[PDB]
């Protein structure tokens, strides 16, 4: 009642885009856990890493990492069906256990990180502030990677639509189809969003 | 929310 | 220098799990316009209901309706492949333009709020408040329909897999899955993320012998 | 994000 313990910053695991899915929101009373169930981006994948971060930015990379790990056996599946659970878990140790189970096949990986980890005092101060120096630069790449990720979504859709009626789409239409695809995903790698919806558009 |  | 003309309050549309999505955040110094792109939901949906919406909230439902408009003609496409544009533009006097355009067949419908709407100087520090009480709550919902949306995602996955195999498919496998499908969207109907996640898994287990 |  006189004085909490609370989370310094915001802690979650980086995801699909570059960005930074946050478990644990910044300031939570540490006793607390979250979980929140995630897949795979491609067909057929195996494994997924879990990596771990510490920060307040959209950029998993302008974060702290506390570490990574990987949950591998997840049975081939077309992308977006794998269920995969991670669950943050922070006692009043402030210990955090970062664990991630396919919710499937039954697998789970384990990582603990002692609360010693992750900016100290002043490296927290650092972080709140360029989240806010940059709150906007920060929220030009969130609707960039949600456009990105979408193009991504269509590049695949389109793809295998292809397969769902080959011979059905003749030439000039189908190889003006592969044609922008390959456009697309070259503009993905990029971070123009009026580049990417435009190659989106082409198709 | 996709892993990779 | 002296003084901003500033959003007090959030402003996004409403998308799917009836979370609402902020498309210009709170506090944005207006002259401003941001876009985003969507898509639909349902396979060969025709139209997109474009609800405005005025907030901090996480549920649509909690925050101010500024309007609704539709943006029909969509040609029948595969769900999430179609590309809808909403763009927000507010000027200097304050009046927000809410437009969306099929990013292909061209169609694009508009409508225009007057600065006089929305929650007056009061609702807006009732909005921020409770945004703060409820802030977890929220984080409850949040969590939640991500989810539900990713119980929809399987549910349909599936549903088309069995058609990619039907006879391939082994009764009591195909039989065993239909059963679930049936179990798991009742599950997003409701909002137990627990079930959800429960039936979702059910659906992994059964679904197996086409993973 | 898909709309209704």
């Amino acid at each position: 009642v006189l004085l909490l313990d609370v989370t310094p910053l915001s802690l979650g695991i980086e995801t699909m885009g570059g960005v930074m899915t946050t478990l644990i929101a910044k300031n939570t009373t540490i006793p607390t856990k979250h979980s929140q169930v995630f897949s795979t981006a491609e067909d057929n994948q195996s494994a997924v890493s879990i990596h771990v971060l510490q920060g307040e930015r959209k950029r998993a990379a302008d974060n702290k990492s506390l570490g990574q790990f990987n949950l591998d056996g997840i049975n081939p599946a077309p992308r977006g069906m794998p269920q995969i659970e991670v669950t943050f878990d922070i006692d009043a140790d402030g210990i955090l256990h970062v664990s991630a189970k396919d919710k499937n096949s039954g697998k789970e990986q384990k990582i603990t990180i002692k609360a010693s980890s992750g900016l100290n005092e002043d490296e927290i101060q650092k972080m709140v502030r360029d989240a806010e120096a940059n709150a906007e630069a920060d929220r030009k790449f969130e609707e960039l990677v949600q456009t990105r990720n979408q193009g991504d979504h269509l590049l695949h859709s389109t793809r295998k639509q292809v397969e769902e009626a080959g011979d059905k789409l003749p030439a000039d239409d189908k190889t003006a189809i592969e044609s922008a695809l390959t456009a697309l995903e070259t503009a993905l790698k990029g971070e123009d969003k009026a580049a990417i919806e435009a190659k989106m558009q082409e198709l | 929310r996709l892993l990779l």
